[PDB]
C-alpha cells in the first residue's frame, strides 16, 4: 500500500525538495549568516 | 560598568569600603557628618556587583546603592 | 474537483511579492 | 620592572589563562619577615619566601583576596602589599592603594567621586527622564 | 615548606607556577610530544593547505563506516555506502562552513582571546586568517577525496575482497 | 541650475560626477552589496584558493544538467549524466586554462588595464598573478569536485529518490 511517501494531491513534487530546503539544506546558511550578523564589529 | 552612588545620610562608618573586594569605594573628608568621612566609588569599572557594601551599610535606607549596568569583563568577573 | 499544477506554481510565484515585501520592511525597520 | 621573587609553589589548573595576556593580568608584591606557607586564591598552598615576593594573578579580586589573607591570617600581618595592573603591551599601573594609604582611612586629597547630595528616596521618578538617557541617579536634581 | 621544594613528576606548565596548566605525562613527555606536535595539525613548517588536506583525507575516510554500519540504509550494500558517502560529505560541508565562519568572524582587526597579537597559546598555532582559510579548503578537498576514498573502497568490496584472497591469479 | 542642485536617488558614482558610472540601486542599494559584497570574488579576508573553490563548487554543480535534460545521450538516464559529467570537465579545464593563460599574458611586469599598479577598479579585486593561479586552481579543483558530485547524485536518483521518500524504512 504505502511503501513510501507519496503526494495525491497537485504538485507533489515539491515537498520531495521542498523539505530538504527549508529544514536541511537552507539552515545552515542561515544560521551562518545570523552568525556573521551577529559577530560582525564596528 | 555599575553605577555606585553615595548619599548625604552616609555617617563614614566605613564599613562599605571595608566590605569592597574589589576596592572601589574609600573614605573621603565631608564634614557633613560628625565622623568627618563619606565614601566615595571612582573605581567604579572594578565594581563587580555584589552588593557587600551595601549589606554592610547601617543607615536606613541605605547610603550607597549599587546599580547594575553595562556588564564588561571586570564586572562580570571573568578570570577568562 | 482538485486544484492544479498551475495553481500551485501561481500561488508559488505570487507569493514572492510579500515574500520580498516582507525582507524591504525588515530592512526598513533596520536591524 | 616589579621586584621580588614568585611564591614556592607547584602550579595550578587554577591560575593564568589567554585573558591574562590578551586582556589584562594583575601583580601582587609583599615583604614578609618569614618563609611560610599561605593560601593561593586560585586554589592550593604556596610559600611566601622571606623578603619581597611577587606574585601575578588574573583578577584583581584575587590579588584582594589574597592582600586581606596577608593581613588578617598572619602575625605579623602583611600590610605592605602593593597592587598593579598589568596590560598587554607590558604597562604596569599601580592601582592599589590608589592614594598610598589604604582606602579604609581618610586622605587629604582624594575627592568625591559617587557622591550624590539627596537621600535616596528622593531621586527624579522616572517619567520625566524617559526619552533622555539619563537613569534617575545619573542626574542632579531632587524630587 | 613543601611547596615546590621538592622535585615531582608534575611541574608547572613551562616552568610558570601561575600559569593554568600542570605538566603532567600527557602533555609534556616525550611520547606525547612526539605524536602530537608531528600530527598535521602542529606539525612544523607545513603549510595551512597541507595541514588541512592530510586533516581532511584522515577524517572524510573514517566518517563514511557509521552510516553504512549504522545507517538507515544498512540492509543493502550499496545503499549504505552511499548513505555514509553522503553522511561524511554533509558532515564535511558544514564543518568547512563552520571553519570558514569562525575565520570571517574572528579575524577582525585585533582579533580577541587567543588569536590576539598577544595571546601565548602554543596549542592554537594558526594565528592568520589566511592560514584558516587555506586549512577550510585544504580540509575540504581532502575530506571530500577521502570520503569518496573510503565510498570507492567499499563499492568494490567485493573485488578488493577477491584481490587480497589471490583469486584474481585463476 | 538643477544639475547636481537637488537631492535624487541616482548619485555620482564615489561622489565623483567625472566618473564613468552611476550610483543606482543595483550597483549601490545595501541589499545589492550585501549579497554581491559576500560573494567569493568579493567576501573579505578570502585566499583566492578559497574564493576558487567555492565559485568552482557552485559552477560545476549547475553545469552538468544542461546536457543530461538536452544532449544527445538524453534518451537514457545512464549516458545522459556520463555526457553532463564529462561537458562540465570539459567547460571546467577550458576556463581555468583561459584563466592560467589570462594570469600569464596580462601580470607581465607592471600589466595594462585594470591590472596596473595605479588602477582603482574596485569590481577587479584579484590585483597579483599567485591570486590568479590560486584562483585558477580552486576553480580547478571545486568544479571538477561539484561536476562529480552533481554526477555521484544523478547517478543514485533512484537511491536518492528511495531516500527522500522513506522507502528504505521498510
Ligand atoms: C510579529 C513578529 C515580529 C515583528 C513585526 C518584528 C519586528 C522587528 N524586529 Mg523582531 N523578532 C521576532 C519577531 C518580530 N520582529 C522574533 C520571534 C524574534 C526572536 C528570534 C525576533 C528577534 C529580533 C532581533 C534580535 C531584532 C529584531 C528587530 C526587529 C525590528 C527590525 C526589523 C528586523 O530586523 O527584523 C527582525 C530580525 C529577525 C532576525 C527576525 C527573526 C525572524 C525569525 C523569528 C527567525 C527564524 C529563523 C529560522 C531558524 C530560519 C531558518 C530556516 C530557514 C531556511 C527558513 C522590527 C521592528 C531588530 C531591531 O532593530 O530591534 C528594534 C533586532 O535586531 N527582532
Ligand atoms: C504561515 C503559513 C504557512 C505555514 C505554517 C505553512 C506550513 C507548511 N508548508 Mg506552506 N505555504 C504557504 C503558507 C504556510 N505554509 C503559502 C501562503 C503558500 C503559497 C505559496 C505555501 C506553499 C507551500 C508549498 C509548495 C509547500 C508548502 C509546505 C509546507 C509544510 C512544510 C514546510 C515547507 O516546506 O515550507 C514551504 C513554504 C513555501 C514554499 C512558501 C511559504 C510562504 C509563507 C507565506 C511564509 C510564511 C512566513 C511567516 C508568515 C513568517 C513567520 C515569522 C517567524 C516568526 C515564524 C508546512 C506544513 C510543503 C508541504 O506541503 O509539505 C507536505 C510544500 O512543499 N507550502
Ligand atoms: C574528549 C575527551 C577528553 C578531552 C578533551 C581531554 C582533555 C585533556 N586532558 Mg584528558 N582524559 C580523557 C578524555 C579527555 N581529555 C579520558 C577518557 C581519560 C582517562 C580517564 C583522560 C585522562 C587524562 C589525564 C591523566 C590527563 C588528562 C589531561 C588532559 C588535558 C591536556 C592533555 C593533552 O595535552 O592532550 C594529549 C593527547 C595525547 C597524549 C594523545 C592521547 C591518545 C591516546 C588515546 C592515549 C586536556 C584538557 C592532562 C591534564 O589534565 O593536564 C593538566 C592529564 O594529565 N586526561
Ligand atoms: C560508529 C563507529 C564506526 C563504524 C560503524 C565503523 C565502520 C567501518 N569502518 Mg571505521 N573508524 C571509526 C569508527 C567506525 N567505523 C573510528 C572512531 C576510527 C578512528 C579514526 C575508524 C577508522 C577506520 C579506518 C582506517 C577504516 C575503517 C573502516 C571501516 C569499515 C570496515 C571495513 C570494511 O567494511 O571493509 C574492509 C576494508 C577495506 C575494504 C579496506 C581495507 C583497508 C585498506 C587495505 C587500507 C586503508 C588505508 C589505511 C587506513 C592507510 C593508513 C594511513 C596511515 C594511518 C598509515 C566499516 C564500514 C575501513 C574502511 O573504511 O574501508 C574502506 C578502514 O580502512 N575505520
Ligand atoms: C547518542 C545517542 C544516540 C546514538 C548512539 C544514536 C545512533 C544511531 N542513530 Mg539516533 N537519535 C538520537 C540519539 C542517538 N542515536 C536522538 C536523541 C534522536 C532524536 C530523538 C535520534 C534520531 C535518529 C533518527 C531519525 C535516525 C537515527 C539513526 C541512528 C543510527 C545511525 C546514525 C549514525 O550513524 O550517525 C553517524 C555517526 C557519525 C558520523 C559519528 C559517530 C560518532 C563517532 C563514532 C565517535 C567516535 C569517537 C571515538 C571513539 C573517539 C576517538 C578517540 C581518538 C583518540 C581516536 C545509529 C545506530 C538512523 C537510523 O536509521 O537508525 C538505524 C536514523 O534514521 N537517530
Ligand atoms: C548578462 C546580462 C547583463 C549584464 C552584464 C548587466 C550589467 C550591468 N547592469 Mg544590467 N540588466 C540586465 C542584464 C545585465 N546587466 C537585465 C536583463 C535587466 C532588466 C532589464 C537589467 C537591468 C539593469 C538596471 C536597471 C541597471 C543595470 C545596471 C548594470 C551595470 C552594473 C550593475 C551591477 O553592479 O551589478 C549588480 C548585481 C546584482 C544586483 C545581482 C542581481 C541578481 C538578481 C538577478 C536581481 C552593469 C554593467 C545598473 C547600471 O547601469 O549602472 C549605472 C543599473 O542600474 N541593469
Ligand atoms: C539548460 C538549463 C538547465 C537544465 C536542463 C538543468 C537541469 C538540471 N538541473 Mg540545473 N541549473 C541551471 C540550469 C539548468 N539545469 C541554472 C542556470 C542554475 C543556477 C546556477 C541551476 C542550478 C541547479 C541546482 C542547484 C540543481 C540543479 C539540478 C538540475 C537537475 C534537476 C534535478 C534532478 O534531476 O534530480 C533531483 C535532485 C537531486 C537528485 C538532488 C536534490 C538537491 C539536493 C538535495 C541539494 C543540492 C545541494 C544544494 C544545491 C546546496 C545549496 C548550497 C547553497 C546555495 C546553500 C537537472 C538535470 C539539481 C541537480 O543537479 O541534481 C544533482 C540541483 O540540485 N540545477
Ligand atoms: C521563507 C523561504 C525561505 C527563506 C530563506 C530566506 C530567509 C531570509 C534570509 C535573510 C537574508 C537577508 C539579508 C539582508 C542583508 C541586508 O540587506 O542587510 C540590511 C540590514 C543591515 O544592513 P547594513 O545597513 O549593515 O548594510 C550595509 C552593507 O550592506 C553595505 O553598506 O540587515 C537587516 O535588516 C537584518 C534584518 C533582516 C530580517 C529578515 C527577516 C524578514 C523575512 C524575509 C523573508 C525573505 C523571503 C525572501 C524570498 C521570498
Ligand atoms: C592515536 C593512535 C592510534 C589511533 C590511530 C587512529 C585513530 C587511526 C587511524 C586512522 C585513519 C582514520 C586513517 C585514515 C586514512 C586515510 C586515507 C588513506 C585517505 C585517503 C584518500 C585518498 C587516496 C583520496 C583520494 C581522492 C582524492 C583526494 C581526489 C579524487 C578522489 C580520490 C578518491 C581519488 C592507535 C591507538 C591505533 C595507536 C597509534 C596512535
Ligand atoms: C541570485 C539569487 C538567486 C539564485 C541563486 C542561484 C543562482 C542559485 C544557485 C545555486 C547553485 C548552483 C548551488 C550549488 C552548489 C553546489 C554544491 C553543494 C557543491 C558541491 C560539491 C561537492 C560536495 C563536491 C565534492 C567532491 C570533491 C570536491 C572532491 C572529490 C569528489 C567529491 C564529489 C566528493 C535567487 C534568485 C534564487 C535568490 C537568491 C539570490
Ligand atoms: C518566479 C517564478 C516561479 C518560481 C517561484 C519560486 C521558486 C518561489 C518561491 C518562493 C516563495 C513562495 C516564497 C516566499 C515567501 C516568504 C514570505 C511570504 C515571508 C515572510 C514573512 C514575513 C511576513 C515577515 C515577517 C517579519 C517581519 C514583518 C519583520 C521581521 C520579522 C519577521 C520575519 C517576523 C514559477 C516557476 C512558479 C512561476 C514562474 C516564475
Ligand atoms: S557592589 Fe561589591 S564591588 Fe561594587 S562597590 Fe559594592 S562591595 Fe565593592
Ligand atoms: S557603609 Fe554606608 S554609612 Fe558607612 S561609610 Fe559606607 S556608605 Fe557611608
Amino acid at each position: 500500500d504505502a511503501t513510501q511517501l507519496e503526494g495525491a494531491y497537485a504538485a507533489a513534487w515539491l515537498p520531495w525538495i521542498m523539505i530538504p530546503m527549508i529544514t536541511y539544506i537552507l539552515p545552515f546558511p542561515i544560521f551562518a549568516i545570523a552568525f556573521l550578523w551577529i559577530e560582525r564589529e564596528g | 560598568s555599575h553605577s555606585v552612588k553615595i548619599y548625604d545620610t552616609c555617617i563614614g562608618c566605613t564599613q562599605c569600603v571595608r566590605a569592597c573586594p574589589t576596592d572601589v569605594l574609600e573614605m573621603v573628608p565631608w564634614d557633613g557628618c560628625r565622623a568627618g568621612q563619606i565614601a566615595a566609588s571612582p573605581r567604579t569599572e572594578d565594581c563587580v556587583g555584589c552588593k557587600r557594601c551595601e549589606t554592610a551599610c547601617p543607615t536606613d535606607f541605605l547610603s550607597i546603592r549599587v546599580y547594575l549596568g553595562a556588564e564588561t569583563s571586570r564586572s562580570m568577573g571573568l578570570a577568562y | 474537483m482538485a486544484l492544479s499544477d498551475s495553481q500551485i506554481f501561481l500561488a508559488l510565484a505570487l507569493a514572492l511579492i510579500p515574500g520580498f515585501l516582507a525582507l524591504r520592511l525588515a530592512t526598513e525597520l533596520y536591524k | 620592572a616589579l621586584t621580588g621573587s614568585m611564591p614556592k609553589f607547584g602550579g595550578s589548573t587554577g591560575g593564568l589563562l589567554t585573558a591574562a595576556f590578551v586582556e589584562e593580568r594583575y601583580a601582587i608584591t609583599w615583604t614578609s619577615s618569614k618563609e611560610q606557607v599561605f593560601e593561593m586564591p586560585t586554589g592550593g598552598a604556596a610559600t611566601m619566601n622571606e623578603g619581597e615576593n611577587l606574585l601575578e594573578l588574573a583578577r584583581k579580586e584575587q590579588c584582594l583576596a589574597l592582600g586581606a589573607q596577608l593581613r588578617t591570617k598572619f602575625k605579623p600581618k602583611i600590610t605592605d602589599y602593593k597592587i598593579y595592573r598589568i596590560f598587554p603591551n607590558g604597562e604596569t599601573t599601580f592601582i592599589h592603594p590608589a592614594d598610598g594609604v589604604f582606602p579604609e582611612k581618610v586622605n587629604e586629597g582624594r575627592g568625591y567621586s559617587g557622591k550624590k547630595d539627596r537621600r535616596i528616596g528622593e531621586n527624579p521618578n522616572p517619567a520625566t527622564i524617559k526619552f533622555s538617557g539619563q537613569n534617575t541617579f545619573e542626574t542632579d536634581m531632587k524630587s | 615548606s613543601d611547596a615546590y621544594i621538592s622535585d615531582d613528576p608534575i611541574q608547572p606548565y613551562q616552568g610558570n607556577p601561575q600559569l593554568g596548566n600542570l605538566a603532567t605525562p600527557i602533555n609534556s613527555s616525550n611520547l606525547a610530544k612526539a605524536f602530537i606536535n608531528n600530527l598535521p595539525a602542529y606539525r612544523p613548517g607545513l603549510t595551512p593547505f597541507l595541514r588541512g588536506l592530510e586533516i581532511g583525507m584522515a577524517h572524510g575516510y573514517f566518517l563514511v563506516g557509521p552510516e553504512v554500519v549504522f545507517g538507515p540504509l544498512k540492509e543493502g550494500s550499496h545503499g549504505a555506502n552511499l548513505s555514509g558517502l553522503i553522511t561524511a560529505i554533509y558532515i564535511t560541508v558544514s564543518a568547512c562552513l563552520g571553519i570558514s565562519i569562525f575565520a570571517l568572524a574572528t579575524f577582525q582587526g585585533d582579533p580577541r582571546g587567543t588569536y590576539n597579537s598577544h595571546s601565548r597559546d602554543r596549542l592554537r598555532p594558526l594565528r592568520k586568517k589566511e592560514d584558516w582559510y587555506q586549512l577550510s579548503g585544504g580540509i575540504l578537498m581532502g575530506s571530500l577525496g577521502g570520503a569518496i576514498f573510503a565510498y570507492a573502497l567499499l563499492e568494490n568490496f567485493e573485488l578488493l575482497d577477491s584481490i587480497l584472497r589471490g583469486a584474481v591469479n585463476v
